[PDB]
């Protein structure tokens, strides 16, 4: 009986590289961050970061390091470049930079090439990458390389592609990211404005309800799996309707629309509260302003 | 301009041959060694000026957001050109404008 | 007014425009009539001022609370001295007079 | 914003030349501030060179490691700061001993060039250059980035007994370094004031720290035209300066007293 | 300077967890894994970006 | 050149040390306090211009007025160190020279710095009092500053009278650290009360009291 | 295991804001209001 | 929301080169093309491609919510078809120097008459004006490379001295505005 | 008169811009070219107002 209205949420755009600068008490000078999202469904997948280490006349080697999804330590760009497919330094520098007359970019990239020289092929590169990708003990080289390949394929930039045999696009995107970071670090281009409305998105009822329905459908799928794990050993044909509980999704939707807590009921913490609000019916102008509120 | 090797495709490094006493460019993954043509190895510019008038594009005239001026071109002498401030994002960048014609694409100031 | 756009403050002006009318100089008054650009600039200035006030009021309240908690057991005794609760002399005479 | 307000002597405050000389002698200047470009060359012949620009220079000056560090300075920066090649060469020698040669060019040339030679060394030269562009100091007090010459109007009693306005020249130096600034000759070592009371507590004492804190508080109060009685600010600066050191108005200085637990736990 | 660290790995012989010492020397690029129970020693060639996890994976690969 | 400014700084430090010794109550001749720079350069500097720190050490006795006021004031032996890095070799000789001539208070002045090892070799010379001071910290007399008032060391009788008048303990007075420059200028010890006569814009002259820790 | 559980319960009874480990949650989702949180805060005992 | 498959199809039909045939030693002046963030390819002559894309968007073959951005100073071509982009409608001013309609608005009194009547002279609402080619939607990013006018009277130069009304800006920094 | 004063202020701002864009503007002690230009423009506008 209560009139609830979903308030639009202002978030940052996906599949875009945003470059920012760090403070003085930090060994990092520039950080390029990008929250990648799939085109179908419009859900968040992961966030990739690339940090340039080295303060002004402090830090010796001015190397750049990337942070892969599900990793425990930073990996330089040369290692992931040699693990992607291009192992010669000439092809790497050709894909990254496009101006041979500028020597400042070459001098800034020289420490990275000097640090990432012990890796001369792709096998040892994948083996070293998989060791930091939250790997257990006992996977061995025969499976660690396959695990690192699966880590590099999916998760890492899924908006580009996900099928096999398409690493050239990923290498070109990484080279463009490194080139943009080096151009922003050379004081040739100002940092990206976080308050720019062009890089912002307004999620209304559509994507929010889609994510809620996806979470509820995943929960219902897990429940149906657990039910079939017990209603099969008896060797009896189920009536289908008895395996699908229509109360979970409805209760979750009602709770999320009445209390406003976006997420599960048992996980109220670390959740966005205030998505659904009580519709103000004091006057016409109040309702018109509440219907168009972000 | 730092060249690379044409065999294993890798960067070269400067070395001093003492038997002949000369500067050479030698690789680290193979045994390729070539003669050096420039004695300069490293150069660091403290008061540098690169990045001021280095980025020149050809489609700069199709931007309607750029204002126009009535400056005479030293080549074709056309009364249709654009002008813009220095693209160098430094805190001590001079406010001197640079003009670009829509024919020969030449950069000049008003000094 | 900072260049929120590409080398400009509003899309109705050209790039690299350092004129007063393109940087937040309201030429007209309240009786004449504020232009849309001047109206937007005045709205931005008022919003910035309101946000600054609403942010600084809490800081001033916290500063006053800290000063009160630091200076709360000070009392002038009958001997003319200014001591606290422990008896330590802060000033041998209140206001040095 | 750390800043020191330096007052000059009476015989110096009425002279602009001596004031400018003192400002130039106080202002910090390093080799990195005057260096315009650096290059690394390979010169196998120590008596000659490959570069044709410095050919007639070395051929007239002359009448180890083959690597050579060639640094080109800025003429305008070296002329505005009133610095010559001999002083820079002496300052480099006094810290390099005989481990690095120094060959300077004349000021009448087209470019101010200085050559250095060392009497795997590829990255060693880069490390030496990085160490030189971070520690070689020409002159000045460390910590004084910029100096501003300000005109101060002081009400001085005249010879007849009337107060008149007199214009003197003072300095405003960015950074904090009272211990090294007070020892500079030609500087009034009895009226120099600092805005940071932390350095005042270490240089002068707590009695001067109290006065500096009171002056800063009074200035902050009166900047916007407001006025507060002297007793309040006096009590405020006396409470903070009661234990001998600077007591903050946070949980670190207030809760570290010998008061009751019920009072300290209420904050 | 040689780096001597204590890891939480498990020995591939006596099956004792938290008893693996890794001694790395970058001057000669040599890693040594030792056990504090059955007392063994495994030598491996390391690099400038090596880690105890890398030499542990190398020992696992060499054991199989 | 640099030697001229070095000799000037040394003379300024010597004048500051003389003023400090005269402020503590020791008798200093009028011809020594008003010593010019030319006589200093002619007496201290040698043929090449290098000074001699061993030729600047002197001895001062307390004045009869200070002896009547303070009955615990003895001889003051001021000695300048010749070595820049004071180690365990010079400290032992200094302690031996102090204990041999039954010196009451000996002020030590170093050039560069003092290692933390020799810093522990100072309280072990009791009942003798040895105070260390840096040369760069003695170039400018901080007592002549405008913000630095005048401190007068009170006697035992005056301290007892003040404590009986105020009816308070020794832990209820404003304290001051021993490492304070104003406290080190007068050689303050634990249990001494100092009086400060300062200026106040509301009453003129103000008298305050502090206690050293 | 039972001794560690009893120690954790005793620790969470007096302080539920222990770092390095998750807090004790109730059957609804919100953590247990310990005795330490009753004193501190704006709506606590002394300041409330 | 609009899919990106027709955009990629149109780009491949026009003349977009793949990523396998890209080289900075040969393409040292081409313009990259970004579709929803991911890089698709490069083009040698983007001046014609951008014009054709704008014409197709104004015609009706492409959805009006598709944003087209051309960064000349950065040499980038962005085609945003994401969901949640805040856009606004704006009139279309003829900027092509090949007809007599330059300097004026594309919408005339005939469009107003057809809107008031509700039908064409052999439904007619707001969508008809968008599909015709007089009003186009622009977002926050497309507004960076366009020149908008406040009032239509500012589109043409005038020939006052009124102490009661407001004072219009002079705008004497630029010689001629487009 | 107010309109004439506003026009004179605009002309002065244009002259300051022309002097700054032609390396003919005096540099303030402790401030760069852009900072001094902005400060001078703000002071002129405040004085005109
Ligand atoms: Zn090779
Ligand atoms: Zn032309
Ligand atoms: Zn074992």
């Amino acid at each position: 009986g209560s009139e609830k209205v979903l308030i639009a949420q202002e978030r940052s755009a996906a599949n875009i590289v945003q470059v920012f600068k760090k403070a003085a008490p930090s060994p990092i000078s520039h950080v390029a961050e990008i929250r990648s999202a799939l085109e179908k469904g419009s859900r968040l997948i992961s966030t990739m970061q690339i940090k340039l280490y080295g303060r002004e006349d402090k830090g010796t080697g001015r190397t750049i390091k990337a942070t892969l999804p599900y990793v425990k330590q930073d990996i330089p760009i040369v290692i992931v470049f040699r693990a992607l497919g291009v192992v010669p330094d000439g092809e790497i520098l050709q894909h990254i930079c496009y101006d041979e007359n500028d020597w400042q970019m070459l001098e800034m990239l020289k420490p990275c090439i000097e640090e990432g020289f012990v890796i001369q092929d792709k096998e040892v590169a994948l083996d070293f990458i998989g060791r930091r990708g939250s790997a257990a003990l006992g996977i061995r080289r025969e499976k660690r390389i396959q695990y690192a390949k699966d880590i590099l394929q999916k998760e890492l930039l899924p908006h580009i592609t996900q099928e096999e045999g398409f690493e050239t696009r990923k290498t070109f995107f990484l080279g463009y990211m490194v080139n943009r970071l080096l151009l922003c670090a050379l004081e040739r281009k100002d940092q990206d404005d976080r308050d720019h409305f062009g890089k912002k998105r307004l999620d209304l009822a559509g994507p929010l309800l889609a994510n809620l329905f996806r979470i509820l459908f995943r929960k219902l799928t897990r429940e149906i799996y657990r039910y079939m794990q017990r209603c099969i050993e008896t060797d009896r044909d189920f009536n289908l309707n008895l395996a699908v509980k229509s109360t979970t999704i409805t209760s979750g939707l009602k709770y999320s629309l009445a209390t406003g807590n976006w997420g599960e009921q048992k996980k109220a913490m670390s959740s966005r509260a205030g998505v659904s609000q009580v519709l103000n019916r004091y006057t016409y102008s109040s309702t018109l302003s509440h219907l168009r509120r972000t | 301009s730092f060249r690379f090797c044409l065999e294993c495709n890798n960067m070269l490094y400067p070395k001093e041959d003492k038997e002949n006493q000369r500067l050479l460019y030698s690789c680290r993954n193979c045994d390729y060694t070539e003669l050096a043509e420039d004695p300069k190895v490293y150069r660091h510019e403290l008061i540098t000026n690169i990045g001021e008038t280095a980025g020149i594009v050809d489609d700069i005239g199709q931007d309607p957001t750029l204002p126009r001026s009535d400056k005479e071109c030293p080549e074709c002498h056309s009364r249709d050109c654009v002008f813009f401030q220095s693209q160098q994002r430094r805190k001590d960048t001079n406010m001197t404008l640079f003009y670009v014609c829509l024919n020969c694409k030449k950069t000049f100031r008003d000094e | 007014i900072a260049f929120g756009f590409a080398d400009r403050s509003l899309p109705h002006f050209t790039k690299d425009d350092f004129s007063p009318e393109s940087k937040g100089f309201v030429e007209n008054s309240y009786l004449r009539g504020l232009t849309p650009q001047e109206f937007f600039f005045h709205a931005m200035a008022g919003r910035e001022g309101l946000i600054d006030t609403a942010v600084k009021t809490a800081e001033t309240g916290y500063i006053q609370r800290r000063l009160v908690k630091a200076l709360e057991d000070i009392m002038v005794h009958y001997d003319g001295t200014t001591r606290n609760s422990l008896g330590d002399i802060i000033q041998f005479l209140y206001g040095e007079d | 914003t750390p800043a020191l307000t330096v007052y000059l002597d009476r015989e110096i405050a009425l002279d602009i030349e001596k004031a400018k000389v003192i400002q130039s002698s106080i202002e910090y200047t390093t080799l990195k501030n005057v260096t315009s470009a650096t290059e690394i060359y390979y010169d196998p012949d120590p008596t000659s060179t490959v570069i044709e620009e410095d050919f007639d220079t070395v051929e007239a000056y002359f009448s180890q490691s083959p690597w050579l560090l060639r640094l080109e300075l800025d003429r305008a920066r070296m002329l505005d700061k009133q610095l010559t090649m001999n002083q820079v060469a002496d300052k480099i020698s006094e810290v390099f001993s005989d481990d690095l040669f120094v060959m300077w060019s004349e000021d009448n040339a087209d470019k101010l060039i200085i050559r250095c030679r060392v009497i795997e060394e590829d990255q060693m030269l880069k490390r030496i250059e990085a160490h030189m562009l971070d520690l070689i100091a020409l002159r000045g007090i460390p910590g004084i980035s910029k100096v501003y010459m300000v005109k101060h109007k002081v009400s001085v009693p005249d010879e007849s007994g009337e107060y008149k306005n007199e214009e003197l020249w003072a300095l405003e130096t960015d950074g904090i370094n009272l211990a090294e600034v007070m020892a500079v000759p030609g500087v009034d070592s009895s009226r120099t004031y600092s805005n940071s009371f932390v350095e005042i507590l270490s240089v002068l004492g707590i009695e001067a720290t109290r006065s500096s804190l009171y002056k800063e508080i009074l200035n902050v109060i009166a900047f916007d035209g407001s006025y507060v009685n002297y007793r309040h600010m006096a009590l405020l600066v006396d409470v903070m300066t009661s234990r001998g050191y600077l007591m903050a108005i946070t949980r670190h200085g207030i809760n570290r007293a010998d008061t009751g637990a019920l009072m300290r736990c209420s904050f | 300077i040689k780096q001597k660290l204590e890891t939480q790995f498990t020995c591939l012989f006596c099956n004792h967890d938290n008893s693996v010492v890794c001694t790395l020397d970058k001057k000669n690029s040599i890693g040594l894994l030792e056990c504090k129970k059955c007392n063994l020693s495994f030598q491996a060639p390391i690099n400038s970006l090596s880690q105890p996890i890398d030499i542990y994976s190398d020992w696992i690969d060499a054991c199989e | 050149e640099d030697n001229n400014r070095i000799i000037s700084r040394l003379w300024r430090s010597f004048r500051t040390v003389k003023e400090m010794a005269a402020d503590r109550g020791y008798f200093i001749s009028q011809e020594e306090m008003d010593q010019s720079l030319e006589e200093f350069r002619s007496k201290i500097c040698d043929s090449m211009g290098n000074p001699q720190r061993k030729l600047m050490s002197f001895l001062a006795n307390p004045t009869p007025e200070a002896l009547e006021k303070y009955s615990d004031l003895g001889t003051l032996w001021v000695e300048f160190c010749d070595e820049p890095s004071v180690g365990i070799k010079t400290m032992r000789n200094f302690c031996l020279r102090i204990q041999e001539k039954n010196f009451s208070t000996g002020i030590f002045i170093y050039q560069n710095n003092i290692t933390p090892s020799a810093n522990k070799m100072i309280p072990t010379v009791s009942p003798a009092i040895i105070e260390t001071f840096q040369e760069s910290d003695l170039v400018v007399n901080i007592t002549h500053h405008e913000l630095v008032p005048k401190h007068i060391r009170l006697s035992d009788g005056e301290k007892s009278q003040l404590l009986q008048r105020y009816k308070l303990k020794e832990s209820q007075l404003p304290r001051i650290q021993r490492e304070d420059p104003v406290a080190r200028y007068l050689g303050l010890k634990r249990g001494q009360v100092v009086k400060i006569i300062r200026r106040s814009e509301t009453s003129g002259r103000y008298a305050s009291y502090r206690i050293c820790l | 295991e039972v001794e560690q559980l009893l120690q954790f319960h005793v620790a969470t009874y007096m302080d539920n804001d222990i770092a390095g480990q998750p807090q004790a949650l109730q059957k609804s989702g919100r953590p247990v209001k310990a005795i330490r949180a009753r004193l501190k805060g704006k709506e606590g005992r002394l300041r409330g | 929301g609009s899919p990106s498959e027709p955009i990629i199809n149109f780009l491949e039909e026009w003349g977009m080169e793949p990523l396998e045939d890209y080289d900075p030693a040969q393409h040292t002046k081409s313009t990259r093309i970004f579709v929803n963030g991911v890089w698709t390819g490069i083009h040698r002559d983007p001046s014609m491609l951008v014009s054709t894309m704008r014409d197709l968007r104004r015609s009706g073959a492409i959805s009006p919510e598709v944003s087209i951005i051309r960064d000349i100073r950065e040499r980038e071509f962005k085609i945003f078809t994401d969901v949640g982009r805040v856009y606004r409608p704006l009139f279309i001013v003829e900027d092509d120097e090949s007809k007599d309609n330059k300097g004026e608005l594309r919408i005339t009194k005939e469009h107003i008459r057809k809107i008031q009547q509700g039908y064409d002279d052999d439904v007619y609402g707001w969508s008809s004006l968008v599909t015709s080619g007089v009003i186009e939607y622009v977002d926050g990013e497309e507004e960076e490379t366009i020149m908008i006018a406040m009032t239509p009277e500012d589109l043409q130069t005038r020939s006052l001295n009124d102490t009661a009304k407001r004072i219009k800006p002079e705008m004497s920094t630029s010689s001629h505005h487009t | 008169e107010i309109t004439h004063a506003i026009s004179s202020a605009k002309e002065q701002v244009q002259e300051i811009i022309y002097k700054a864009q032609h390396n003919e503007l005096e540099l303030k002690p402790g401030m760069t070219l852009r900072e001094s230009f902005e400060g001078e423009v703000s002071r002129t506008l405040n004085d005109a107002r």
